[PDB]
């Protein structure tokens, strides 16, 4: 994979959808805003001032926290706190569920 | 390493028996009030997972070591392995040969003047079987690391062998499942001689009838004189009561044992419904049970041995127990399926000399055996396909070769059941190659 | 009656995975979908639907 | 493991059991007890290594 250094700027939690921004000579990361398309997924807790890395790779699927109950095949978007939630507005869809998840459980997703 | 460990980790406790005893007031639990250590017996009895190191009762500094290690020797067996045959090291295919009986001629010395060297062909049919399942059992035993968990080689070695035994269990259990598969497969192909029964898991009358049908069947199967109606071939054969086996779901088995007294009376008798092998339920739907002659199974061992390899870096051994086997089923030997609910009027038409050959211009008589689930005689229609010439077959199943073609004729025995709008054309098939003859002819007269 | 979770004891290194299996000792009524969850200190760290 | 009262009921009313009164090919090693304290617990069937 291709790794690079990035700094959290707001208490990154594991399995949350992440977004990024241009910071002080470094890419800064945080939980993705509600109702959008995320760029990266957390797989480690990284606090507000903590420095970490990002492992680049065209992953087939992500495992993220379900922000609500999810049915197999549901199109997903970002929700509160960077969780993944069911939707129906194409422009905010970043992937879809291949398995059932209850709120708070991990849900595997396939990118689109 | 753990710390905050509960004694009741995964315990879905119904009620606190300790408190039940503590608050006992003339109730059943009063019987445990006389006990001295009941509170502890209950608290850390009934198991205990994880392991929280316990300090010695007298000297708290000291800890109590494990007094006994119990390495379990549980072994699983294939309830069906008694149907296995021998080993096949070299080769892959097994040819099963079965002859047959042949009519009866009348003594006639006068006739015999010219009929010496009459020439009478044998009625031999064969089946082929071949190596099928080919798998292996993969395990890692990181012995050097395991050693920290033991204080004696006796226990250490015992543990390692339990892993090896587990491999053998894995193999033997899967073997079972594949043999089970053979039964559901043969059934799925309509090859068992089927018996229509009402859902036995309903009325006790159905259970009673079920038993009677099985008994009737078994007696026919072992009827010394032989029979051509209990297998997937037209051959006449027979079974022994001790060779018949009943493959049946434990639930139904229990229903029968309890409700049918005849079954109860002979629950312990192999001369009643043959030997019985109680199993878990069949994958097939209506297939309630199978009564079968042990020779039906054509299961041979092929390659099977354990390979090992040492990882010098990870200090561990991999074990690869291979199990290659020839699992199969004979169409000879008798076998009956008891099918609940809906059944076809005809399950499987069988045609005599399935594999046949005849000289150009010759003829061959065929016989069809309609495996009906009733006695309504659903009528066979003889047909022949591949006839590039006027080659044809008579209405009695008599194939008559034109005298010149050779196109591996398909002989069919069609039985149309149900309405003609949904013509359920059950078809028995056979194939006939044509040996060159080139006899003079063209048209008779 | 009870639900048995597969490896009572696991040892995940961090970032690793461990498939757990639930054996729901129902009785009669065929109850189904088991809700998987996990408790811990560092946030994140979670279990899939399966 | 079964109490004598239930055991007696079964012996008399169920003929299959009566026929196999002392047979471990029918059920297990029937051992009769005083009775279970737990309400609703009628009988248990266990492996000797339990």
């Amino acid at each position: 994979m291709v790794s690079f250094t990035a700094r959290a700027k707001s208490n990154v939690m594991a399995y949350r959808l992440l977004a990024y921004s241009q910071g002080d000579d470094i890419i800064e990361i945080s939980h993705a805003a509600e109702n959008t398309i995320p760029d990266y997924v957390a797989v480690k807790d990284v606090d507000k001032g903590d420095l970490t890395q990002v492992n680049m790779y065209p992953l087939a699927a992500w495992q993220v926290i379900a922000g609500s109950d999810i049915k197999v095949g549901d199109n997903l978007t970002t929700g509160k706190d960077g969780t993944a939630v069911p939707t129906d507005d194409p422009s905010t869809v970043f992937g879809y569920a291949v398995e059932e998840a209850q709120e708070g459980q991990l849900v595997t997703l396939v990118i689109s | 390493t753990f710390n905050d460990v509960k004694t009741s980790l995964g315990i879905t406790e119904s009620y606190d028996i300790v408190n039940a005893i503590r608050n006992s007031q003339g109730d059943n639990f009063k019987s445990y009030v006389p006990l001295a250590t009941a509170n502890n017996v209950a608290e850390v009895g009934a198991g205990i997972l994880i392991n929280q190191t316990v300090q010695n009762d007298f000297i708290t500094s000291l800890v109590d070591r494990i007094g006994l290690v119990v390495i379990r020797q549980v072994s699983l067996n294939n309830p069906l392995k008694k149907f296995k045959k021998g080993q096949i090291p070299l080769g892959r295919t097994i040819e099963e040969i079965y002859t047959d009986i042949t009519k009866e001629k009348q003594y006639d010395a006068e006739e015999a003047e010219q009929k010496v060297f009459e020439r009478e062909m044998p009625n031999v049919k064969t089946l082929f079987h071949e190596r099928n399942r080919q798998g292996f059992y993969h395990q890692t035993i990181q012995d050097d690391s395991l050693k920290t968990a033991f204080v004696s080689w006796g226990n250490f070695e015992s543990f390692v062998s339990s892993i090896i035994n587990a491999i053998y269990n894995s193999a033997e259990v899967d073997e079972y499942e594949y043999m089970k598969l053979l039964v559901d497969n043969y059934y799925s192909k309509g090859l068992f001689t089927t018996v229509k029964i009402d859902e036995p898991t309903s009325s006790t009358g159905a259970l009673t009838e079920f038993v009677k049908k099985m008994r009737a069947t078994a007696r026919k199967l072992t009827l010394p004189q032989g029979s051509r109606d209990w297998n997937s071939m037209a051959v006449r054969t027979r079974s022994y009561m001790e060779d018949l086996h009943l493959i049946i779901d434990a639930d139904l088995e229990a229903e029968l044992d309890v409700d049918v007294l005849a079954k109860a009376f002979n629950m312990n008798r192999t001369d009643f419904l043959g030997n019985v092998t109680v199993i878990d339920g069949f994958a097939s739907t209506g297939l309630e049970a199978v009564l079968v002659d042990k020779d039906w199974f054509m299961v041979y061992d092929n390659l099977h041995k354990m390979e090992t390899v040492r990882n010098p870096r990870g200090l561990y051994w991999n074990y690869y127990y291979h199990v290659w086997q020839t699992l199969s089923v004979s169409r000879f030997a008798n076998a009956v399926a008891f099918v609940s609910g809906d059944v076809p009027a005809v399950t499987q038409v069988i045609v005599s000399p399935n594999i046949a050959a005849v000289k150009q211009g010759g003829q061959q008589q065929f016989t069809a055996y309609v495996r009906a689930t009733n006695a309504k005689d659903h009528k066979v229609v003889w047909s022949v396909e591949g006839g590039s010439t006027g080659t044809a077959i008579t209405g009695d199943g008599l194939l008559s070769v034109s005298g010149n073609e050779d196109n591996q004729l398909t002989v069919k025995a069609t039985v149309d059941i149900g309405t003609e709008d949904k013509p359920k054309l059950v078809v028995g098939e056979a194939v006939v190659s044509i040996r060159p003859n080139n006899a003079s002819g063209g048209a008779q007269a």
